[PDB]
């Protein structure tokens, strides 16, 4: 939603497929971009815990 | 954690 | 901060110059990006209102 | 608007 921020590394601004949420900063990123899926436990985003992705 | 899919 | 989510139109994590937050969304902008400055009262970023920069 | 400059 409107209130619902997406940051991912592609950049793009568009709410498809299984996307995950960032505990700290609350930004929304796709998990197949972040190499990730829907069954971890806990998430950062990126720049909350930056590494290579 | 916390996911969705729309 | 960390804590301070910057989603600019020019993509770039950077934290230089003066930058605007969105009313609405809280993400941090580059005002010269979006072709503003702080001499307005309200702001909303590109998504919260679609239009052109 | 909420601004600030680092
Ligand atoms: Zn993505
Ligand atoms: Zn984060
Ligand atoms: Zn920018
Ligand atoms: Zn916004």
């Amino acid at each position: 939603g409107p209130l619902d921020v997406i940051r991912c590394i592609c950049g793009l601004y568009k709410d498809e497929g299984l996307m995950i949420q960032c505990d700290k900063c609350m930004v929304w990123q796709h998990c197949d971009c972040m190499g990730v899926n829907s069954d971890v436990e806990h998430y950062l985003c990126e720049q909350c815990d930056p590494r290579p992705v | 954690a916390r996911t969705k899919q729309t």
